[PDB]
C-alpha cells in the first residue's frame, strides 16, 4: 500500500509542484498514501489545507521521506532529499544531467533509483505521460504572450478611421512543441507568422497552423530525413539568406534546444545587427544557453533598440495549468509504478526501461554515462 | 476482412441532408489542408437544417496539444460544440453520420487491443456510429504508420480528396438540396 | 508656408511622439515646413535621419519654436516650450487640466491658443481625428496581453493528452473603446469573455464581438441611475458574477470625476487565488480598491495591475495612430500649405480650450478659478 512523496521545489524561480490536490485525491481514492512538504503547492496556488482535504499528509521536509517509496519531483531533488532516500525508493521527475551534474553524481552515492521525465519515450502508450510536451506547450504560449508584451507594435492587423496598420511579422525559430504553440498563439493574435526549422516535418506542422515556412536556397534535409552535412560554401549561403529573412521581422521567438548540449546559436552578432530598432527576440533556449548571442538568461536587455528577453522558467509563470498537466503526466505514469494501491514497479515495462536513468546507483542511460 | 468503399461528394451530401445527428471528428489532415473554415461553414449549414451537430476532439489529434482547438477556435466554432471523448463516446450509437476529417490514428479501433502499437491511446468510438464518412486524400497512413480497419467496416465510406476542396464541394452539393 | 513643430515628449516615461516621419512627409509634400526636436522620435524608434529624409528640419529644442505656427504635442507642453511660443501660434495635443493644471494655467498666462485632443466630440464624423479612440484601442489591446501574462492559467481551451484545459473566464468591466478592444484580444486568445457596462449600447457592441453581456439593469447615461438607490444594485449583482472570473479587466471612467469603484473589498475577497485584475482606470483612482497605480501587487493571491501609459508601451503604433489623428485634424488648420485655422468648424469649436489666453471650456475654466 505505497506512500508517494512530493517536495517543495527549490531550484531558482521554480513555482511548480509535482502533484496538485485533485490528482492527489485520486491517488488516495486509489488507495495510496501521499506525503507532501509544507507549502509545496503554494507556488501554484494550491494551499496546505487543499492537500489535507485530498487525504494527503502535510509534513516537514526531512520527515518527508520516511516510509516513502516514490519521490515525485518537478526539478531533480537537492542534496538534503537525496540523503533522505530509502532503499527501494524510486525518484521520478525531470533530471536533465547536463544541467544538474552534481545532483546526479550525488544520486549514485546514495544508490537511488531514478526515472527521468525527459526520457519518457515518444511512443503512444507514453503520450499522456509526456512532460516535455505539456511544459513546452506552456512555454510556447507564454513566449508569444511575452513577445506581444515587449513589442511596441500590434500583432493584429488593425483598420480604423485613423488608418490601416499591418500585422506584426513574427518568426518562430525552432518548431518543436513550444515552437508550434508559439506559432498558434501569435497567429490567434493576428500576427503574420513565419517558421524556420531544419526538418521538413516541423515545417509541415508549422504550415498546419497557418505559418509560412521560411525556405532557404539549400534544403537542410535529404531522403531518409538525414540532415545535410553542409559545406562551408553552402553554410555561408543559408546564413546570408536567413540573415535577410530574419532582418525583415518584428519578432523572433527562438526555441531550439538539443538534449545534453548547449543551445545552438540561430541569431549571430551579424544577424542581430541587421534587426531594426524596435524588434523583439524572445529566446526560449536561454535555459540551456540561448539561440541569440545578445541573450542574458533571466533578463530583458535592449541593445540598438533590439529588446532581447531570455526567460528561464515559463512553466513556473503559468504555474497553475503547468502544474496541473505535469501532475496528470505523473499520475498517468504512476500506472507503471502502482497497482491497485500497491508499490508495483514494472521494471519489465518499456516506459520504465527507456526512462530509467538509474537503478540503485547504477547508471543505465548511455549519454548520461558519457557526460559523467 | 472487409473492403474500401469510395463515395462521391454527392452521395455524402444526401447522407448528411437526411441525418438527424452528425459528429465531426477532425485530425491532422484538416490542419494540413487548413480546412477549418469550410468545416465550420458545413456545421453552420447542417444546423440551419435542424441537424444536431457536434465536434469530438481527440486528446492527441493533430501534432500539438490542442491543435484542433486552436484551428476550430480560429474558424469560429463554439466551445459548447466541442466535446471531449468521455462526454461524447456513449453518444456515438445514436449518431447517424460521423464525418471524419483528416483523422486516422485517433479513430482507429486497433487501440483497444493490447498487441497494437496504438494501445494506451484513449479510444474514440466513431466505429459505433451508424455511418462513417472518412475524408482523406487516399492511402496515406497516420503518424503511427498502421492501417485502419475502420476504413474497412460495413458502415464506413471513403470520401477521397483534399479536406477543404471536399468540404467546399459538400457545402455546394448540400445547398442544391 | 505653415511651419509645424514637434517636441521631444518629456513627461515621466512617455515614449510617444506627436508626428512620425511618414506623416511629416505628407505635410511637407502638402506645402508645410516641419521642425522636429533632436531625438524626439527615439521612444518610438524614429531616429533623426528618418525625419530628415522626410523633409523636416531636425533642430535643437531652444530653436524648435522659431517661426512655428503649430506646436503638435502628445502630452501638454512644458513651460520651456510654453514660453518660446510665438503670437498667433496654436498648441495641439492632450491637455487634461487635472494632471497638468499648472501647465494649463501657464498657457493662459502666455496668452497662447490650444486645442485639447480630449475635447474631440465622440461621433462617427470625427473618428479620423479622435486621439482618445486610437489610444484607448492601444490600451485595451495591451490590457488583455498583460492579463494573459499575469495569469497562471491558459486563456484558450486546449484538449491535450495531459487533460483538457478549460478557457479563462474574462470579464471586461467598462466596455468603451478600450474595453471592446480588450474583449476582441481576450477572444482572439480563446478566453470566454463577459462584458459589463451601465449602457445598453456598450452591451450590444460587446455581444456583437462575442462576449456574454452581464445581467444589467441600469441605464446611467450620459453615475446617473448608477447612484439611484446609490449603486447598491451594481455592487449586489456582480458580487456573484465576478467570483467565477479568472481575469477582471476594468476600464470604467466618468469625465472630470472619480473613477467608479467596481471592485470593493467584500467583492475581491470572493476571487480565487491566481485571479488577475487589470485596472486600466488607475490614472483617475482605480475601479479596484487594491490598485496601486503603476504597480503589480498581490494580496491573498489576487494580482492587481494598475498600468499607466500603455500607449507609451506600444510606442510605434500609438505614435503612428496619434500622428494620423493630428494629420487629419490638421486639415482643419492648413490650406494648401498655409496657416488657415477653421475657427468656424464644429470640431474646432468643441475642442478649442483657449484663444489669445482666454479660456473657453466650462469645466476647465471653473477649475482655474
Ligand atoms: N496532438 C499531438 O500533440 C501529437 C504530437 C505528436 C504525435 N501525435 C500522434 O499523431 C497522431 C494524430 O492523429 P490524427 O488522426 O489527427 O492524424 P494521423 O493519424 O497522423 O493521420 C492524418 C491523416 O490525414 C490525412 N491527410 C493529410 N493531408 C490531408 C489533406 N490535405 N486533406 C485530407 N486529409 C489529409 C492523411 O492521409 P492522406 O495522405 O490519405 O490524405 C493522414 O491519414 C496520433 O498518432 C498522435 O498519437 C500527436
Ligand atoms: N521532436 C523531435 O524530434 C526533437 C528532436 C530534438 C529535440 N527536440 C526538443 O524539441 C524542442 C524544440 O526544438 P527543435 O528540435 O524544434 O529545434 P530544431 O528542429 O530547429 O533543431 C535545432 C537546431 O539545430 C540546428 N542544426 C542542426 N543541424 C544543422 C546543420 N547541419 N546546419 C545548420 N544548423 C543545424 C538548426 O538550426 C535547428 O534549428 C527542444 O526543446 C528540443 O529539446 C525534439
Ligand atoms: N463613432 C462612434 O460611434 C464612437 C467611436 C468611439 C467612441 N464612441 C463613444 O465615446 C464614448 C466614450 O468612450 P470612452 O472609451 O472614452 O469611454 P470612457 O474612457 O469614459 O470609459 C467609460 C466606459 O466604461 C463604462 N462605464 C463607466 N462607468 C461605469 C460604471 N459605473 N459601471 C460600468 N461601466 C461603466 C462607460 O459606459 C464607457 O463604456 C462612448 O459612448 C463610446 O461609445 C463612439
Ligand atoms: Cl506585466
Amino acid at each position: 500500500m505505497v506512500t508517494v512523496a512530493v517536495p517543495k521545489e527549490r531550484a531558482p524561480g521554480e513555482r511548480r509542484v509535482a502533484l496538485v490536490p485533485e490528482v492527489v485525491a485520486r491517488l488516495v481514492k486509489g488507495g495510496a498514501r501521499v506525503r507532501v512538504e509544507r507549502g509545496a503547492g503554494e507556488g501554484a496556488y494550491h494551499p496546505d489545507e487543499a492537500y489535507q482535504e485530498a487525504g494527503a499528509e502535510v509534513v516537514e521536509r526531512g520527515e518527508l521521506l520516511k516510509g516513502a517509496h516514490l519521490l515525485f519531483t518537478v526539478q531533480p531533488p537537492p542534496e538534503d532529499l537525496i540523503q533522505a532516500l530509502e532503499p527501494g525508493a524510486i525518484v521520478v521527475g525531470f533530471v536533465q544531467p547536463h544541467k544538474n551534474l552534481e545532483l546526479v553524481r550525488a544520486l549514485q552515492a546514495k544508490k537511488a533509483t531514478v526515472i527521468a521525465m525527459e526520457l519518457i519515450p515518444r511512443i503512444t502508450r507514453a503520450q499522456s505521460m509526456d512532460a516535455l510536451s505539456s511544459q513546452a506547450t506552456v512555454a510556447g504560449y507564454l513566449a508569444a504572450i511575452h513577445a506581444a508584451r515587449l513589442s511596441p507594435r500590434f500583432f493584429p492587423m488593425l483598420t480604423t478611421a485613423a488608418g490601416t496598420i499591418r500585422p506584426a511579422k513574427v518568426m518562430v525559430m525552432g518548431v518543436g512543441v513550444a515552437g508550434l504553440m508559439a506559432i498558434a498563439t501569435a497567429k490567434r493574435l493576428g500576427a503574420q507568422v513565419f517558421a524556420y526549422d531544419v526538418r521538413k516535418a516541423a515545417l509541415e506542422q508549422a504550415l498546419s497552423l497557418g505559418a509560412k515556412p521560411i525556405e532557404l536556397p539549400i534544403s537542410a534535409e535529404g531522403e531518409g530525413g538525414y540532415a545535410r552535412e553542409l559545406t562551408e560554401e553552402e553554410k555561408r549561403i543559408q546564413h546570408e539568406a536567413l540573415r535577410d529573412h530574419v532582418a525583415g521581422m518584428d519578432v523572433l521567438i527562438t526555441t531550439a534546444q538539443v538534449p545534453g548540449r548547449r543551445a545552438p546559436i540561430l541569431l549571430t552578432e551579424d544577424m542581430v545587427e541587421r534587426l531594426k530598432p524596435g524588434t523583439v527576440v524572445v529566446d526560449l533556449a536561454a535555459e540551456s544557453g540561448g539561440n541569440c548571442v545578445l541573450t542574458k538568461p533571466g533578463e530583458v536587455v535592449e541593445v540598438r533598440g533590439v529588446r532581447v528577453y531570455g526567460p528561464l522558467n515559463l512553466p513556473s509563470e503559468l504555474s497553475v495549468h503547468a502544474s496541473e498537466m505535469y501532475a496528470k503526466n505523473l499520475y498517468n505514469l504512476s500506472s507503471l509504478l502502482i497497482e491497485k494501491g500497491a508499490f508495483a514497479p514494472k521494471w519489465e515495462d518499456e516506459i520504465v526501461r527507456a526512462a530509467l536513468l538509474m537503478k540503485e546507483g547504477e547508471v543505465l542511460h548511455g549519454p548520461t554515462k558519457a557526460l559523467l | 476482412k472487409g473492403s474500401l468503399k469510395p463515395i462521391d461528394v454527392e452521395d455524402a451530401a444526401v447522407m448528411l441532408a437526411y441525418a438527424g445527428k452528425v459528429v465531426f471528428v477532425p485530425g491532422y489532415g484538416m490542419a494540413l489542408s487548413q480546412a477549418q473554415h469550410k468545416l465550420k461553414e458545413l456545421a453552420d449549414l447542417l444546423e440551419a437544417r435542424g441537424v444536431e451537430v457536434k465536434f469530438a476532439i481527440h486528446p492527441v489529434a493533430g501534432r500539438m496539444p490542442g491543435h484542433m482547438n486552436v484551428l476550430l477556435a480560429e474558424a469560429g466554432v463554439d466551445y459548447d460544440k466541442l466535446k471531449d471523448l468521455e462526454e461524447i463516446n456513449p453518444e456515438f450509437p445514436t449518431v447517424d453520420v460521423a464525418v471524419v476529417i483528416g483523422a486516422n490514428d485517433v479513430v482507429n479501433p486497433a487501440a483497444r487491443r493490447p498487441g497494437s502499437p496504438l494501445y494506451g491511446m484513449p479510444i474514440l468510438d466513431v466505429d459505433k456510429a451508424k455511418n462513417v464518412i472518412v475524408i482523406k486524400r487516399g492511402q496515406g497512413k497516420g503518424f503511427a504508420g498502421v492501417e485502419n480497419e475502420l476504413f474497412y467496416a460495413e458502415n464506413t465510406r471513403m470520401l477521397y480528396g483534399d479536406a477543404q476542396k471536399v468540404l467546399t464541394e459538400l457545402i455546394q452539393a448540400l445547398k442544391r438540396l
